[PDB]
């Protein structure tokens, strides 16, 4: 019987990109985001634009 | 990986653009030459990141 699927929160490789609005956390953490309805989510992808 | 090689390729191009600029402007009358300087990058880990 398959018990359950679990993630893996090992830190990835930091890779250099060069552009302007991009951030990367180097230890544990998340960014806090809000939808236009009002719920709160937590993310780790750091591609941002205006 | 691929990222360190592509950063080295990208940083060895301004180091030729600023020498081609001096080679071109070595005949004018009020010019001051230029140069570039590099510096390594590092994340939290111990392996390097590029240039």
């Amino acid at each position: 019987k398959v018990a359950g699927i679990t993630q893996d929160f090992t830190d990835g490789t930091t890779t250099n990109t060069g552009r302007g609005l991009d951030v990367a956390i180097s230890q544990n953490g998340f960014f806090r985001l809000v939808d236009s309805n009002g719920s709160v989510f937590y993310s780790r992808n750091g591609q941002f634009k205006l | 990986s691929f990222s360190q090689a592509v950063s080295g390729l990208n940083a060895a191009a301004t180091n030729l653009d600023v020498i081609g600029n001096n080679i071109a402007n070595s005949a004018t009358y009020g010019f001051k030459s230029g140069t570039a300087s590099f510096a390594d990058m590092f994340a939290g880990s111990k392996v390097g990141l590029g240039v």
